[PDB]
């Protein structure tokens, strides 16, 4: 569409003196991004089901695979010796220092972003 | 214990296949959106002080 | 028109209204670099928002 | 209900609100709470043993025994080296 | 009876007017991938440029260089197409890569044709549209047919003429043959010359000169002489060839 | 046709932004003789047109072999590097890769005992980079087999839920090898794309173009 | 207000190749050009004149929780060499 300040300025001259200071609420409103409103909570999508359906799929394969071995019930409690790990990992990572190291490693998020001064851009 | 398997061709084949689009996947999805996200950022960085001074040099409002 | 044009101003960027009129010029400098500081910090502050 | 609405919210507030570490008083016992953490994980491991042992337990092993055997069989099936001998007094154990 | 009836209808299913006809939905494409093939012929390139004359507003970037390409590969002039050509240049500026725009100025500059409004949006599209080391990834002798179509045009534009000047180098012109690179130097050295700009890149289009000055007359040293005693006087030093160290 | 939204600032993107410009600092461009301006910016073009792409080689590689080498961590999965084929092949395709690079440098066909020593100590590298990764996936796997086989051994005959101490301490040495084999996943797949850095860097070195002729004060 | 809602309004996907992945680690798995882990290939007057119980083999039919570890499905043919 249009651009926004191009918006402002021929809304802002439409305006007479009288109604101007009032409709500055609304001009604003009609400058301000859109947003997206939080929209329809669908189930799972398609892509989600053939994700879940496929990995209990492949669960279910491969424990019968493991099963099917001939040190099988060895196979069966190697099983429960990483869902043991992954059980400790949800409760021993820190997870929002993880998410704040994380940031550190990219210098996009590491830092603000520092560009355009507002005294060099100031219009009159 | 297994060591050696049916196919060596097999399994080489399917470690170029994996790194092959491993590396398109890289190359072509993830790199493309990293590198604008950070050139983005690095680019603004680098351009402050003579982006600012250009700018204030061509405003006539002061 | 003046009310139009700070209007403008004041909608596209609401910070300008931090730095009072008449202690502007005596925040600029010849080079962008020697500008005094004493309003940069709190306009590139105030420029983000209420969050 | 939705279906996974739902359990994602019970699993929320089973994840972090409930802990078996303060409502079953373990700060008395215990030093830490990552003290907990890995007690926790070795009593997991241990009751996975033991639930995976329990679901069948008059099998023959394929895991090597330390010389030992479960509880009465003494020289049954499941205390055979020999596999194929296992195997056939297996068959014979089933007929009854 | 195979032969008559198959040679009857080869002769009727078969030739130049027909495949005319198939070209007429995509012309663009039809005329650059005939013309890469040899198929350059003035009879069907007038179908093609009437055919193409009502699409070019609409045509992308690609489209544009592909019939531009073409239609100097015929070396079939239409000026109310190649008017169309460069409205759509014009008009979508920001859109065009500086790798289709050489292409595009080097069959503007085969065939004399240039605005004041299309010599400024390519410049201004080489200059800030498009990325500073893109005259790099050029080819010496695009740059300078870009440079002399600019400077037979007589417009002038420093911001231009300094990316343009990036992109001459010992790498550059060292990836062009001797013959061709006597003639990307001397077309390169008189635009400079013509525009009186002599940044430092000149220093690898005159030396590009002076490493093997004995391919050059004795009249073309005496201009490369003459342009490099004034970039001598415009960067204030005094050029010397270095050699390996 | 139509590709996704990315939002920035993403834990994928920050991560993969580190790891890259980890695997890209293994290898940096030599700083010129020149300073570096207009005039010598087609040579630093050229330079980085001749380096070859160890960055997103080595990135590849990371990201290729800590996916499976942590495959082989998830419950009712294995490792596909624990297979002698997989890890193997990407040891001697990268030992090729290297070998290829250095052939191309030097015109494509291949150079007293000192000849036949150097030469097999470097195509070692090709059974080495991938044999170290092979074994290294087979390592806490066939001890975790076995040790996991007393520790059944010990309830099986013992009673099910009866000396606990004994199946305790065989279980805490089993958390603890499951651990150890975490950190070997992780670091094994570091080890091999430092190493792969190390030898493709080994024949990423071509001479600067330069200028050839200066306008000097 | 935020672009949170935007990106929530996008469900789970797949990266962007993921089914030329999938499609080539099943077509190595799938076109081998050898028969399948424990079989081979006869006569077609064989598999006719074959029964379904004496074409399958014990070996490639182990037991799912073996009691015996060596415990196989089916016993093939009673017919022995
Ligand atoms: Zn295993």
């Amino acid at each position: 569409e249009g651009n926004s300040v191009a918006g402002i300025i021929k809304s802002v001259n439409e305006t007479s003196g009288a109604n101007l200071l009032s409709s500055l609420k609304t001009i604003k409103a009609q400058a301000a991004p859109i947003y997206p409103a939080a929209a329809s909570s669908t189930g799972y999508s398609t892509q989600a089901k053939i994700a879940l359906f496929g990995a209990l799929s492949w669960i279910l394969y491969r424990a019968d695979g493991q099963s099917k071995a001939h040190e099988w019930i060895v196979d069966l409690n190697l099983n429960v010796l990483q869902a043991a790990w992954l059980i400790s990992f949800s409760s021993l990572i820190p997870f929002r220092a993880v998410y704040f190291a994380f940031r550190g490693m990219a210098p996009a998020t590491a830092s603000t972003l520092n560009g355009l001064k507002t005294f060099s851009s100031i219009s009159l | 214990m297994k060591l050696l398997p049916e196919s060596l061709q097999q399994e080489a084949a399917t470690a170029a296949v994996v790194a092959s689009w491993v590396l398109w996947h890289l190359d072509t999805q993830l790199l493309p959106t990293i590198m604008r996200e950070h050139k983005l950022h690095a680019c603004w960085a680098a351009a402050a002080k003579r982006y600012n001074e250009k700018l204030f040099k061509l405003n006539p409002s002061y | 028109r003046l009310l139009k044009l700070w209007a403008k101003r004041l909608l596209v960027s609401p910070e300008l209204a931090i730095v009072p009129l008449n202690e502007f010029d005596a925040q600029l400098a010849s080079k962008f670099e020697g500008i005094s500081p004493k309003y940069q910090e709190l306009l590139s502050a105030v420029a983000q928002g209420n969050k | 209900m939705a279906v996974t609405s739902f359990l994602g919210k019970a699993f929320e507030k089973y994840f972090y609100d409930f802990s078996a570490y303060e409502q079953f008083g373990l700060n008395r016992f215990l030093s830490s709470k990552g003290q907990y953490v890995a007690l926790r994980h070795v009593g997991f491991v241990m009751v996975g043993v033991n639930v995976l042992l329990a679901a069948n337990f008059p099998f023959n092993p394929p895991f090597p025994t330390i010389g030992m055997c479960p509880a009465g069989w003494e020289g049954t099936w499941v205390c055979q080296a020999d596999k194929a001998k296992a195997l056939e007094m297996y068959k014979e154990w089933k007929k009854s | 009876p195979s032969q008559n009836l198959v040679s009857t209808f080869a002769n009727k299913v078969i030739v130049e007017e027909n495949l005319v006809n198939v070209a007429e939905i995509d012309v663009p494409f039809w005329s650059y991938w005939l013309s890469s093939a040899g198929f350059t012929s003035k009879d069907a390139f007038v179908k093609f440029a009437e055919a193409v004359k009502p699409k070019v507003a609409a045509l992308s970037t690609s489209d544009i260089t592909n019939l531009t390409v073409a239609f100097k590969r015929a070396n079939y002039y239409d000026k109310d197409l190649f008017t169309g050509i460069e409205a759509n240049v014009s008009a979508n500026f920001t859109k065009f890569e500086t790798e289709q725009l050489l292409q595009i100025v080097a069959t503007f500059d085969a065939f004399n044709h240039s605005s004041v409004a299309f010599l400024d949006d390519v410049a201004d599209s080489i200059t800030y549209c498009n990325h500073y080391l893109a005259p790099v990834r050029a080819g010496a002798d695009e740059l300078a047919t870009l440079l002399t179509y600019y400077a037979k045009n007589g417009h002038e534009r420093a911001d231009l003429l300094a990316t343009v000047a990036r992109g001459f180098s010992e790498v550059s012109l060292g990836k062009l043959s001797a013959a061709q690179r006597k003639d990307t130097v001397l077309s390169a050295l008189k635009a400079f010359q013509t525009f009186g700009f002599y940044p430092e890149s000149i220093e690898a289009v005159i030396g590009a000169a002076l490493v093997s000055p004995a391919e050059y007359s004795a009249e073309e040293l005496k201009e490369v002489e003459a342009v490099k005693v004034a970039a001598e006087n415009a960067l204030g030093g005094e050029f010397v060839l270095i050699q390996e160290g | 046709s139509s590709v996704r939204d990315v939002k920035t600032g993403s834990l994928p993107t920050n991560f993969l932004t580190g790891v890259y410009r980890f695997w890209r600092s293994q290898n940096p461009a030599e700083k010129p003789h020149d300073p570096v301006n207009d005039r010598l910016l087609p040579a630093v073009v050229d330079a980085s047109d001749k380096r070859a792409s160890i960055g997103t080689w080595a990135t590849t590689f990371f990201c290729t072999i800590i996916s499976c080498n942590l495959l082989g961590l998830m419950p009712f999965n294995e490792a596909p590097t624990s297979g002698l084929g997989f890890a193997t092949g990407l040891g001697v395709s990268v030992w090729a890769t290297a070998t290829i690079l250095g052939l191309s440098k030097t015109g494509f066909k291949f150079p007293f005992i000192f000849v036949p020593l150097e030469t097999i100590s470097y195509t070692f590298r090709a059974v080495s980079l991938g044999v170290r990764l092979w074994v290294n996936m087979l390592a806490g796997h066939t001890l975790l087999h076995i040790l996991t086989g007393m520790a059944l051994a010990l309830p099986f005959s013992l009673g099910f839920f009866s000396m606990v101490p004994a199946t305790f301490g065989v279980c805490c040495l089993l958390s603890a090898l499951v651990g150890l084999e975490y950190l070997v996943a992780v670091l094994q797949s570091g080890v091999f794309s430092i190493l792969s850095t190390v030898y493709v860097g080994e024949f990423n070195h071509d001479k600067f173009i330069g200028p050839a002729a200066k306008i000097v004060k | 207000m935020s672009y949170s809602a935007y990106f929530a309004k996008a469900g789970f996907q797949f990266p962007a190749g993921l089914s030329a992945l999938v499609a080539g680690i099943v077509a190595l798995n799938v076109c081998t050009g050898r028969p399948t882990k424990g079989t081979k290939e006869i006569s077609n007057a064989e598999y006719n004149a074959t029964p379904i119980g004496y074409l399958q083999s014990p070996d490639q039919h182990p037991t799912a929780f073996p009691k015996v570890p060596g415990m196989k499905d089916v016993h093939g043919s009673p017919h022995h060499h």
